[PDB]
């Protein structure tokens, strides 16, 4: 008596919602009234991590295209995604948003019809409408500016304090280990034999002033070896005289590996205590003004 | 219950005489933005024996390797009585593992994982990897154990700071201890549900 | 009830 | 012309199936002789021994 | 039943793209690296043969004798032949 | 260098 | 399972490879594997499946199986979409033996992933296993006629067993194989690029009959006398209803090719 | 004459004739100043 | 008394 | 359409070519190993013998 | 059960 018809909505909340391993919730019911949440005494809410590893046995993220039309399916008022939980009306012609309720209508190349239970026929064609992860091809209207590429630079803390702990031996092996495991995110894992890790690779180490790492090769195709350009203006930052402190790695494989070997040996007998990482960590902000990526301190 | 009692123990909420302030300051940047399967962890955590590694084993021993799961059945509760002195238990919570081993442990055991002829042969800095070394099947199985918690995870970073008894390292392997009363709280839970029964 | 040594700890 | 070239070239592959087929249904069956006469020469074999 | 085996194929690969790893078994003796070394190596020089007196059947046609005669396979010969050095010759 | 030609010479030299 | 086989499996020591082995191995894979698949497209006969066998092991003592299958897909498509003619087709082709062997050989192959294999295919031979029991046919009119008309309930059977099972039921290894393999012969043949045409699934259900199901029926059940006479019980090791229920497997895929066609 | 293996077969007798050659030294070395 | 049931 | 579907009437059949071949070429070495097999059994029958 | 064997045990 009144639970069966808890355990069929239970039962859809367990086979159309988006995973467990995506989004958990603290409570898989909500109260109607808010006298009945403040003697709940337990908090309501979600986590989501959207980039979740995916268990093996369970479905991965598929992606939905919307071809060379480039409109993505969109509620007008709340802005809130096409998910499968919308309600179709006047035969699919138009469809009522979930979230807020606003009646949308429905596209010309969306046009399918319904079967008997309201849904849509191809409900099941389209993954979309039947699971809660999916993954959109946003179109051009959605980027500022063109796709960026993987991008990181590591600063390096070169001060007698830190190469007295091993930091500067410790975090230059990480980093050499990292990038070339294979793993690296940008280089191309579809397999077809053509040179173009994407990844940006720059590298600073600081002490009392801020060090830049010049690593581009010769523009007449010889191997240059790396420099060390010293800036000691720690209140006024500048870019010293190369364009080659923010290469790419597949063409400057060799460089940059020989330069994460020379630094621990380099900066080794250092006898500089202080140290400006505020001035460094600014330092690294001009360099990639034009591009970002992830600063590695 | 168990897990809010958890918190209350851990670094998060401890005194301020026994847990440093920049300590506290990355716990709370922790914990505001792990996951729950490494919350829970952080506030309750696991622990597993590894002295009888022989004992947990089918009749074939089902060789070891991640294609099919090295087997790890036995979870320890977090009480100080089941603690045995001849015993090395292997404790993890999210952040550090500490391996926990007794003055009586048998010198056999201890051949084989760390290659040291006694406990005085061990010293808490290079004895983590000095595990699986001598290659014997008892110390390679404790190191089944250790990369199997290890890769469980995300991330394959946990350091393991090995810890014998005597050592002043002791107390940060007992304070892990949830069901046990460490210097933070003096409540076992069978007291503290007993607190928050009568508050309620 | 709960006496001195009954309520030690056995390590 | 694009289907009538390319006519002669599938049916040119058919008939290297169907006769594929015929070599599959005969060394299929030399094995079949091949193999009886393995147990005879084993089970002679055996008493020798 | 083939036609069984078609309505299956078609509906299973129909079905919403599943997350699988491809890891296979570790217990590959070193021994297994061995002869697979092994074959490698003497399959290169038992190549060599076929090339220089004409005994050479391919396994493709239009695979010619100048078509695995590239510059790659010049420096697999070069392996093949001074493999010794650093192979430990009791063994491949 | 000096000609490492064995299988001993490349694991003492390096 | 003996001590040997723990030994070779976790420990730190026996997972690197030799020197010989790693200089032989970045000479086959540098410009997309194409020194290695010309060497087996250069093969033989009995050469081939030995070269197939040590292409396929040296990569898992590199981790490198996904990158050998993605490279050979592909080039496998190419030269069978591009050479017209032919002939017998001179030693087959590479894909259809790579598949045999990655998803059907005692060193690639999980022991769960193995036992599995064995719990969803042993009321089916079961099946035909009481076929030569109950109406006592011996072994000499077993080949004498075709074994459709032998195990026609114990292959009944093995499609109710197929029909039950599912792709999420299949193993980690299996389901990743089909996988790479579907959206391969999909991409090479829109070579100019998904609906998933018929031709995947002509190709899924070939690897899914013969390769994995036959070559599993295949393969998992005075001194100079004795070895020989157990060497013979291993290689001749079909007490024949079993070869003859691989042999109804095989023949059976000529048929399932046939229902895809039409 | 000297074609594929027998140019393998060539490099593994040198190859083993410079290790012999390399520990009997050793041995001698040893043996001339005893 | 209690040796039997707590032992 | 029409050289649509019948394009996918050979990338069908083409393939089983392959398929026929493979099972031809992996048991023609069954029989190239037998046959071997077959000279040492009988060698070391007569030896027996 | 194990504890009146842990009462004895610490006495």
């Amino acid at each position: 008596s009144t639970g069966s018809a808890a355990q069929q909505v239970l039962q859809e909340i367990q086979q159309f919602n988006s995973p467990r391993y995506f989004t958990r919730a603290s409570v898989a019911r909500v109260p109607h009234s808010s006298s009945l949440q403040q003697k709940l005494h337990l908090p309501i809410g979600l986590f989501i991590r959207p980039l979740a590893p995916i268990r093996p046995g369970s479905p991965t993220v598929p992606s939905v295209n919307f071809g060379n039309c480039g409109v993505v399916v969109r509620c007008k008022r709340c802005r809130t995604y096409i998910n499968p939980f919308v309600h179709w009306e006047a035969h699919g012609r138009r469809w009522s948003c979930n979230l807020c309720g606003y009646v949308n209508d429905t596209p010309q190349f969306y046009m399918r019809g319904l079967d008997e239970k309201g849904k849509r026929e191809d409900r099941f064609e389209r993954a979309e409408l039947s699971m809660g992860s999916v993954e959109f091809v946003a179109p051009a209207d959605y980027m500022i500016r063109p796709p960026q590429p993987p991008a990181y630079l590591f600063l390096i803390d070169v001060s007698a304090t830190a190469v007295a702990s091993g930091l500067v031996e410790s975090a230059c092996a990480g980093i050499r280990a990292a990038l070339t495991s294979g793993k690296l995110p940008g280089c191309t894992d579809s397999g077809a034999g053509r040179g173009d890790s994407r990844t940006m690779v720059g590298i600073v180490t600081y002490d009392s002033a801020v060090h830049f790492y010049a690593l581009g090769s010769a523009s007449g195709g010889g191997k240059r070896r790396p420099q060390v350009l010293v800036m000691p203006e720690i209140d006024d930052v500048f870019l010293p005289l190369s364009d080659d402190l923010f290469v790419n790695f597949a063409e400057n494989r060799d460089a940059v590996l020989e330069a994460l070997d020379t630094i621990p040996s380099l900066w080794r007998s250092n006898g500089c205590i202080d140290n400006c990482m505020g001035s460094a960590v600014k330092a690294a902000l001009l360099v990639m003004k034009h591009v970002g990526g992830k600063i590695l301190l | 219950a168990l897990f809010i009692l958890g918190v209350l123990k851990s670094n998060a909420f401890r005194p301020v005489k026994e847990v440093s302030t920049d300590k506290r300051v990355f716990s709370w940047s922790r914990l505001l933005a792990l996951p729950v399967d490494r919350i829970c962890a952080y506030v309750h955590p696991r622990m597993l024996p590894l002295h009888n590694l022989s004992n947990f084993g089918g009749p074939s021993d089902r060789v070891l390797d991640g294609q099919e799961e090295v087997i790890l059945p036995p979870a320890l509760r977090l009480t100080a009585e089941e603690m045995t002195q001849d015993g090395a238990y292997l404790l993890e919570n999210g952040e550090e593992m500490l391996l926990w081993i007794g003055r009586s442990i048998s010198p056999q055991w201890l051949a084989s994982v760390f290659g040291a002829h006694s406990l005085d042969c061990v010293h808490p800095d290079v004895a983590a990897a000095s595990i699986g070394d001598s290659q014997d099947p008892v110390g390679l199985r404790v190191r089944a154990v250790v990369q199997s918690v290890q890769g469980e995870h995300l991330c394959n970073a946990m350091r393991l700071l090995v810890i014998r008894q005597g050592d002043p390292s002791e107390q940060k392997f007992f304070a892990q201890l949830m069901e046990d009363r460490v210097p933070s709280l003096l409540l076992t839970f069978a007291e503290f549900l007993q607190k928050v029964d009568m508050r309620s | 009830q709960e006496l001195r040594v009954s309520r030690m700890s056995l390590m | 012309e694009e289907v009538e070239r390319y006519l002669e070239e599938n049916r040119k592959l058919r008939l290297h199936l169907d006769a594929a087929n015929g070599e599959v249904a005969a060394m299929s069956t030399v094995h079949i002789r091949q193999e009886k006469m393995l147990d005879q020469l084993t089970s002679t074999l055996a008493a020798a021994e | 039943a083939g036609k069984e085996i078609v309505d299956w194929c078609a509906l299973q690969l129909k079905l919403p793209r599943l997350e699988s790893p491809l890891k296979f078994s570790s217990a590959v003796l070193r021994k297994a690296a061995d002869e697979a070394t092994g074959e490698f190596l003497q399959y290169i020089l038992r190549l060599d043969r076929d090339m220089r007196e004409g005994t050479f059947q391919s396994g493709t046609p239009g695979l010619t004798e100048r078509d695995v005669a590239t510059p790659a396979y010049e420096e697999l010969l070069e392996f093949a032949i001074r493999a010794s050095t650093y192979e430990d010759p009791a063994s491949e | 260098e000096a000609a490492l030609r064995n299988v001993e010479e490349q694991f003492l030299a390096q | 399972e003996n001590l040997p086989t723990l030994m070779s499996i976790l420990s730190p020591l026996q997972k690197v490879p030799k020197a010989v082995c790693r200089r032989l191995w970045n000479l086959l894979s540098d410009n997309n594997f194409i020194p290695l698949l010309t060497l087996l497209k250069a093969s033989d006969g009995d050469q081939r499946r030995r070269l197939v066998a040590a292409a396929c092991n040296l990569a898992n003592s590199f981790s490198a199986v996904p990158d050998l299958a993605y490279h050979l897909f592909r080039y496998e498509l190419k030269w069978v979409g591009h050479l017209p003619a032919s002939l017998f087709l001179h030693s087959s082709s590479l894909l259809f033996p790579f598949l045999s062997f990655v998803t059907s050989s005692k060193e690639m192959l999980l022991p769960g992933d193995l036992s599995w294999l064995h719990q969803v295919m042993d009321p089916v031979l079961a099946a035909a296993d009481s076929i030569v029991a109950s109406e006592h046919l011996s072994a000499d009119q077993i080949l004498r006629e075709t074994p459709a008309k032998l195990f026609r309930p114990a292959g009944s059977l093995f499609l109710e067993r197929l029909k039950r099972l599912s792709l999420a039921d299949f193993p980690c290894t299996f389901r990743g194989l089909l996988y790479l393999l579907a959206d391969a012969v999909d991409a090479q043949l829109r070579e100019s690029p998904h609906h998933v045409t018929s031709s995947a699934i002509a190709t899924c259900a070939e690897t899914l009959i013969c390769c994995f199901f036959g070559n599993f029926i295949l393969r998992y059940a005075d001194l100079v006398g004795l070895r020989r006479m157990r060497e013979i019980a291993e290689r001749s090791r079909v007490p024949p209803t079993y070869g003859a229920m691989d042999k109804l497997l095989r023949q059976m895929a000529s048929f399932c090719w046939e229902a895809v066609s039409s | 004459r000297r074609y594929g293996p027998e140019l393998a077969h060539a490099f593994s007798s040198l190859s083993d004739e410079n290790k012999y050659l390399k520990v009997k030294l050793q041995s001698s070395q040893r043996a001339e100043v005893r | 008394d209690s040796a039997l049931r707590r032992r």
